[PDB]
RNA sequence: GGGGAACCUGGGGAACUGAAACAUCUCAGUACCCAGAGGAGAGGAAAGAGAAAUCGACUCCCUGAGUAGCGGCGAGCGAA
RNA sequence: CUGUUGGGAAGCAGCGCCAGAGAGGGUGAAAGCCCCGUAGGCGAAAGGUGGGGGGAUAGGUGAGGGUACCCGAGUACCCCGUGGUUCGUGGAGCCAUGGGGGAAUCUGGGCGGACCACCGCCUAAGGCUAAGUACUCCGGGUGACCGAUAGCGCACCAGUACCGUGAGGGAAAGGUGAAAAGAACCCCGGGAGGGGAGUGAAAUAGAGCCUGAAACCGUGGGCUUACAAGCAGUCACGGCCCCGCAAGGGGUUGUGGCGUGCCUAUUGAAGCAUGAGCCGGCGACUCACGGUCGUGGGCGAGCUUAAGCCGUUGAGGCGG
RNA sequence: GGCGGUAGGGGAGCGUUCCCGAUGCCGAUGAAGGCCGACCCGCGAGGGCGGCUGGAGGUAAGGGAAGUGCGAAUGCCGGC
RNA sequence: CCGGUGAAAUUGAACUGGCCGUGAAGAUGCGGCCUACCCGUGGCAGGACGAAAAGACCCCGUGGAGCUUUACUGCAGCCU
């Protein structure tokens, strides 16, 4: 293809909003007619009316926060085997990562749905009720410790 | 890149001049004068429009009634007949063979003047 | 496509390429555009009613005036005062992904090769610097100033044997820029190139 | 410029995991001098909503 | 000793405005006044950080992060 | 280089040349090769710089055992007000302290968010320290920046004229022609201003001298008007003058048909509700970041970078 | 079969300024702009054509960026 | 009245009659009817609801500002 002739496919110019003109858009600019449209009509998320939000909900969802704030306790994310048999071998952590999970969320625990390769897993836990769906397979040894 | 103005502002006040010619004083050379009337005729120039049969409509009737009252009968009396003889054609217009030789008309009358009486 | 062309040392041989050869034209206008607007150097500017000079005070009371009601002189409905919504300098580059750049790096290559519109060469009668130490090379190779050309090669004898060719423009190994590609209606590269392009992709 | 979310909405709502949004039920903590046994069970117990959850989905957004 | 377009450190320091009223709060230690340091200013070699019987003076960009947290827990404020 | 239109050639045609220089600007119009210059290269007796190299000097260079010497004072620490850290007294630490109580020398002293025990970090109350970082009066390069109502207020004798006592406010105004070659001279006339001749390619480029619109004023010509009731127009026909080839067309209007200006707010106008004397220019949904939906393209259990680092200088690649 | 239409919604287009298209092309045998016209395309906003003036720039088809389209605001400047 | 010099507010535009009705219902401007040659000049002020400074009046604004207080909170000052 030459330099020119290029074009886009369709669907896609911008062509955006031109509302100053006489017949086109309208004398008011689009979205305004009323009054009260110049600035602004405060947040429409979370106020307007000045009778009470919809704020009247109670937040029992307690711990919200003391001090120092959060507190470093590992993440311990799972992980479902489904594609655990996409590879084989002493998979571990280390590559876990590099695979496409944990993402250093750190503290692996494997779990989840469906036949399991005989594929040795290290990992930091594992859910009972697949342990099992495990032992029907290989070998499984456990982390480090705490 | 900065748009100022420039040709368009002026092009457009020249052709409302354009159709704002022969208009009394300011109204032809006044811009936003001549944009005004130009709405009022346009406006007035469609019902007119729509007027200009009305106003042909009327007329032919008078000359018709004139004619049938010259032979000795009305017009309400004179159409029926043709009514009665069913016949589509007279164009309200084409019945001015009044002075479009009148024979051809007069003997229309008598046509008339029979389903009826 | 599959096939290309080269001028050796001893003849004239040929080469199978490593490349997809499908075509998509929007990933290339969609490519263009970003090699256009990084390029683009911020610097336009207005100036709002606060970056202008005149003061801050109203002009005259509205209250018993007989004209309208105005204040400071920034004010646009005025003149010469602040512009409206002026364009105050700003980038226009963004991230487009590499994946789109690197696949439009080859599209745009096989374009040349399914046209034919491709050469590597690795001899020269102009290893050194001369723009007459070209053209003759260029005679004995088959390029005789009917259509433009791009050229590619890691020496810098060479661009300057045709840095002042009109219908010829330099350029480095590297930035392989899409837009010169398609600008050029004629490519020429080396191995010294068909090694980093290669390392990119083949 | 960087939104930022309400906490004063997070410590309230939590957002589901079909995009639908859920908060406790109110009525619970004041008016129980001894009314409906009944409603002391309806009450504590979470519950959805309809259009103005979109209004809370937005004021969150990064979570 | 005084000057110097803006930049920098310290001494003082508002109110409009927002909260669709308004006093805590915000605007903000901003604008403005003062003194001073130069091509830069300030900081700068742990009585530090923060959880690993670990990092290693200080400044600066990115991310962490609008996280943790702060809030007539309201507007909204905002780290390491 | 020549030839040919052209007042003028860089234009057009032919025949060539340079190229590490074909980026630009000027010359009577559009020049790679007429001029300054660009590619590339050489360069200061003097001042400064120094950030790269070198010399010198400042400074610095061992361990084991014992000793019972010293390790920064109204300081540490506690309380009463207080500020900073996101900490609005909150469970409220830590850092600095205006007031009060007032230590100790490593058998010591602070900290790890009240407090205590252990465990770990630190050794305060003396000071100094380049670099990496911000800015643009200044110089350079650059521009999908403007082009005389724009761009800073000033392209120009502008922070002037002008206003105000005063701080302070603060404009308007560019354009003959390439060359003044700028009208000798004659005539009307007091001059100013004009006629002619002349220069000039052009004076219909005449010194507020490129273009010259619109409002506004006047002279000439075609149509009309002194029995007529009017948002000033529309429709029909005839009539007058003009263009044109049949036929048709332009401009005007005498008569007849109808006809309650524009915008805005108003339930509501013709309106005694707002607004505009007119004309011409400036003038009003863009931008940054985050996010919801839509869509176009890339990859697809993956998708993707940010600051930053190498390089021509309108090239990109790394960077997970 | 439907097509009166205000606020409002969607779709489609015309014009201006600038960039790629350009070391390209049109331009002294006259460009942009300004006076006309009863010619032509378009229902349109608009685009071409003949005449006059002006005297040096202007830029197609496809893409891109906007300081983008005026009839009023007792809008502002100037002139009348 | 003649010679000379020569503004202003106002103004959408005008070819601006009366009467009896209608009409958001005070009509040169709509309907009907009556009157009226074109154009000035001197003067009188009934109409054009006349020009308003945004009426000297009333109301609205979660406007402003001065003043009052055993309205609220704080401050100086004073006692302690
Ligand atoms: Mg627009
Ligand atoms: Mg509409
Ligand atoms: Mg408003
Ligand atoms: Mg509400
Ligand atoms: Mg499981
Ligand atoms: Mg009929
Ligand atoms: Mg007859
Ligand atoms: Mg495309
Ligand atoms: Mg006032
Ligand atoms: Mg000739
Ligand atoms: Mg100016
Ligand atoms: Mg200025
Ligand atoms: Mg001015
Ligand atoms: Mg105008
Ligand atoms: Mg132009
Ligand atoms: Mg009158
Ligand atoms: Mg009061």
């Amino acid at each position: 293809d030459l330099r020119p002739n290029p074009g886009a496919n369709k669907r896609r110019k911008r062509v955006g909003r031109g509302p100053g003109s006489g017949h086109g858009k309208t004398a008011t600019r689009g979205h305004k007619g009323q009054k009260s449209r110049s600035g602004g009509l405060k947040d429409p998320r979370r106020f307007e009316g000045g009778r009470s939000t919809t704020l009247m909900r109670l937040p029992k969802r307690g711990m919200q926060g003391q001090v120092p704030g959060e507190i470093k306790r590992p993440r311990y994310q799972g992980v479902n085997l489904k594609d655990l048999a996409r590879f084989e071998g002493e998979v571990t952590p280390e590559l876990l990562v590099r695979a496409g999970l944990l993402k250093k969320g750190y503290r692996l625990k494997i779990l989840g749905e469906g036949e399991a390769k005989p594929l040795k897993v290290v990992a930091h836990a594992f859910s009972k009720s697949a342990l099992e769906k495990l032992k029907a397979a290989g070998g499984e040894p456990v982390l480090l410790e705490a | 890149p900065r748009a100022k103005t420039g040709v368009v502002r002026r092009r457009k006040h020249k052709k409302i001049l354009k159709l704002a010619k022969g208009y009394w004083g300011l109204r032809s050379k006044s811009f936003r004068k001549a944009r005004e009337t130009l709405f009022a005729a346009g406006n007035y120039a469609y019902a007119h429009r729509k007027r200009r049969k009305r106003d042909f409509r009327r007329l032919w009737i008078v000359r018709i009634n004139a004619a049938c009252r010259q032979h000795g009968l009305n017009y309400s009396t004179f159409i029926h007949g043709l009514k009665k003889a069913g016949i589509e054609v007279d164009r309200k217009n084409l019945a001015d063979l009044a002075v479009r030789e009148p024979q051809v008309f007069a003997e229309l009358v008598e046509r008339a003047k029979a389903a009826q009486g | 496509m599959y096939q290309i062309p080269v001028l050796s040392p001893s003849g004239r041989r040929e080469l199978a390429a490593d490349l997809p050869a499908e075509i998509n034209p929007h990933l290339l206008w969609e490519v263009v555009r970003w090699q256009l607007a990084k390029r683009r150097r911020g610097t336009a500017s207005t100036k709002t009613r606060g970056e202008v000079a005149y003061s801050g005070r109203k002009i005259w009371p509205q209250k018993h005036t007989g004209r309208a009601r105005h204040g400071d002189i920034g004010a646009p409905i005025f003149v010469g005062g602040g512009v409206v919504f002026g364009p105050k300098p700003r980038d226009y580059s963004y991230t487009l992904p590499k994946k789109v750049r690197k696949k439009g790096l080859a599209m745009a290559v096989a374009d040349r090769a399914r046209e034919g519109k491709l050469l590597l060469v690795e001899a020269f009668a102009g290893v050194n610097g001369k723009t007459k130490e070209f053209l003759a090379w260029a005679k004995e190779a088959g390029l005789d100033g009917s259509e433009s050309v791009l050229l590619v090669t890691g020496n810098e004898l060479v661009r300057r044997a045709a840095r002042n060719l009109p219908w010829v423009v330099t350029l480095a190994p590297e930035g392989l820029n899409v837009y010169d590609i398609v600008r050029t209606e004629r490519l020429v590269m080396d191995l010294d190139a068909w090694e980093v392009f290669q390392n990119r992709i083949g | 410029p960087k939104m930022k979310t309400h906490k004063g909405a997070k410590k309230r709502v939590k957002i589901t995991a079909s995009g639908k949004v859920v908060a406790m039920k109110t009525g619970k903590r004041h008016l129980n001098w001894q009314k409906s046994g009944k409603e002391i069970r309806q009450k504590g117990r979470k519950f959805v909503l309809a259009k103005p959850e979109a209004e809370r989905i937005k004021l969150l957004l990064p979570y």
